[PDB]
RNA sequence: GGAGCUGUCAACCGAGCGUGGAUCCGAGGAUUUCCGAAUGGGGAAACCCAGCACGAGUGAUGUCGUGCUACCCGCAUCUGAAUAUAUAGGGUGCGGGAGGGAACGCGGGGAAGUGAAACAUCUCAGUACCCGUAGGAGGAGAAAACAAUUGUGAUUCCGCA
RNA sequence: GCUGUGAAUCCGCCGGGACCACCCGGUAAGCCUAAAUACUCCUCGAUGACCGAUAGCGGAUUAGUACCGUGAGGGAAUGGU
RNA sequence: GGGUGGGGGAGUGAGAAUGCAGGCAUGAGUAGCGACAAGGCAAGUGAGAACCUUGCCCGCCGAAAGACCAAGGGUUCCUGGGCCAGGCCAGUCCGCCCAGGGUGAGUCGGGACCUAAGGCGAGGCCGACAGGCGUAGUCGAUGGACAACGGGUUGAUAUUC
RNA sequence: GUUGAGGCGAAUUCGGUGAUCCUCUGCUGCCAAGAAAAGCCUCUAGCGAGCACACACACGGCCCGUACCCCAAACCGACA
């Protein structure tokens, strides 16, 4: 994943398909993610947010539509910017 | 009169025990074959 | 008394035995190794060496 | 904790010190796990890998280095 | 390396019995079954500043605790029952009677 | 290389770490209990008991820690008996070996079953198996060889004959 | 290869399918020699008109485990929300 | 994940091998339920008791159905807890399952002392090789040597504290 | 003595019978003629200048097993 906890993406596909929210934990491997207010489950003891996997959400630029990370060249004494298309900033 | 077996530690160690398979080349032989197999040897 | 000669690394030969009906079995040639005392200077330790009879004939004569 | 390089500064004597203090700091934790009187386990852990940074620091320093 | 005597004992010995033997300052530890009675005498008497009477040694297996499908077994520790003389200095486990 | 980790099995807890570069992946390095060719000696392997030296410790024996000590072969080298030279042997020191390794190769050893509608000769076969002993490939090799007058000119391997 | 007898140094010796003569080829009884070649326990990558859990190695699951046998050795079955 | 059609290729068609692996039937709720020592009663625990518990009777071995060692087993002992499965039934209890605890040695039986029968067996002899026998030396007890007896206690240990 | 524990606690004298044990590694008798080594004691070669014996005080005295069954339900017999 190229998604970590700060990132706020949007549901591109299933039943929430729309949502938006700040990702809360990744499990890389799984490569599931908590989202606040997408899937919820009417259990508690004995509406809980379930992962979900990653294909089905994209990253939102921060400043309009859902786009798709890449990366460029910086370095800057060991330090990945992470950027995107159509005006990538961050 | 009416027996089968009295089972003995020592004397199995002394006679079955891999100390004496490896006096001698014969005995080695058969212990190189049980690591190949992969089992627990004597 | 069939020992690999001392000085040469003669041994013996094995092979067959074919009798009147051609029916082979194994037998053993083995060289006519001679006991003898080795020597290396006048008046030696007379030590012992099993030596093939070729060499008796030249090589490590003694006595 | 003691970061490697701070070791490395020490001559002799400091670091048989302290490898002498993590020492009867692992024979007191090892005794409050084994009566329950511990929640931070973790700091066995520390002090374990500290010891063995003690170790190695003395193997380096007395061969190349 | 050298003049390490704190890593023979491993811990004290918490049971109903080892409460009882608190009785003329008489305490079970578990240690490292390598060590002998002499190393044992030494390392108590250095590292707490007391005097040992005797120390009386045992070892114990530990119990084959079954699986699924095989057996287990746990560590076999040794253990030593040290006793003190009368009028050494008691020590104190952190305040732990057992 | 990069934001999450505290392995898995079976995951419920607790307590911590992480932008100062965690966890993780690759190399190098130190450490590396005990057994095993096993090599200080012994031995029901994973046990026991010692010697020497340096060092730690005790009022003092005990105890501990770290190195060293198997055997054989060769080399150097001292003495070199029994007896006179002298040698075997002995002593000191320096190098190497043993054991593992799925298959392949070389040298040496060497059956039966079966076939032959019996069966010995023969075959199955110089196979199975075993011993020695290496290698990365090995072995073989540079003509006291072929052909028989076109003559060729180290070896090995495949296909024809 | 083994045992006894036991040659020569170029007007020599060996060989050319018993053997002799002529002719021809070549000089043994010291050593080293890569390439073409044989095999994959094992380590990356890739394929497959090969199976898809009574098949594939026996081993997708505590596998050479459990278990049987004093021992050499023999040697299981169990996948799917 | 498959149909129609032309082609290619098969571990290709199960009804039997006293066939194999799995599952399930008849016999059948039959036989059997494990020495010709014998149980019975009251109260109680408990959803549930002829089989566990506590009391009281009865009966049995008593040169063994008693009490201790070795060999062997290798936690089966104790406490607490459970009763899907096991025990030839039930079974609150157990030598079944889980958690935890428990084995204290100068003097008891072994190594720290040797040794017999006997094995290893450098050196060395013999043997194609592998290897076989065997001296020194060293191992190997049921033997020989060697210093301890009584009482009390814990849930359990005892010539051990 | 909620019967778990705990406290008090007398007399303990004569005789008989009688061992497979000790005296006995002994005595007597028979023929099958009945184990090594250490240890122990003693003697010399050897070490030989600081040692030998009595009293007390003080030390240290190693390692495995030591739980549980022993003609049995726990070992061997495929099971209690």
């Amino acid at each position: 994943m190229k998604v970590h906890k700060g990132d706020t993406v949007l549901v591109i596909s299933g039943k929430d398909k729309g949502a938006k929210g700040k990702v809360l934990q990744a499990y890389p491997d799984r490569n599931r993610v908590l989202v606040e207010g997408v899937n919820r489950i009417k259990k508690h003891t004995a509406t809980q947010e379930a992962p979900i996997h990653v294909s089905n959400v994209m990253v939102v630029d921060s400043d309009g539509k859902p786009t798709r990370i890449g990366y460029r060249v910086d370095e800057e004494t060991g330090k990945r910017v992470r950027i995107s298309k159509r005006n990538g900033k961050d | 009169g009416k027996r089968t077996f009295q089972p003995n530690n020592r004397r199995r160690a002394r006679v079955h025990g891999f100390r004496l398979r490896m006096r001698t080349r014969a005995g080695r032989s058969i212990v190189s074959s049980r690591r190949r197999k992969g089992r627990r040897t004597l | 008394m069939a020992a690999v000669c001392d000085i040469c690394g003669k041994g013996p030969g094995f092979g067959k035995s074919v009798s009147h009906s051609h029916r082979r079995t194994s037998r053993r040639w083995d060289p006519n190794i001679q006991t003898v005392h080795a020597v290396t200077r006048p008046g030696g330790n007379k030590k012992r060496l099993n030596v093939c009879t070729s060499c008796i004939k030249a090589g490590k004569i003694t006595r | 904790g003691v970061s490697p390089g701070e070791l490395r500064e020490l001559t002799d004597e400091e670091l048989a010190e302290r490898l002498r203090e993590s020492k009867e700091e692992l024979f007191n934790l090892r005794f409050q796990m084994a009566t329950g009187q511990l929640n931070n386990n973790r700091r066995l852990r520390t002090v374990r890998q500290e010891i063995a940074r003690i170790y190695t620091v003395l193997r380096e320093r007395e061969l190349g280095l | 390396t050298l003049a390490d005597p704190r890593d023979i004992i491993l811990a004290p010995v918490i049971s109903e019995k080892s409460y009882g033997l608190l009785d003329d300052n008489v305490y079970t530890f578990l240690v490292r079954p390598d060590s002998n009675k002499t190393q044992i005498k030494i390392a108590v008497e250095k590292i707490f500043a007391v005097k040992v009477a005797s120390v009386n040694t045992a070892n114990r297996q530990g119990k084959r605790k079954r699986t699924r499908t095989g057996y287990g077994k746990r560590k076999s520790t040794k253990r030593a029952i040290v006793t003190l003389a009368p009028g050494s200095r008691p020590i104190d486990l952190f305040g732990a009677p057992a």
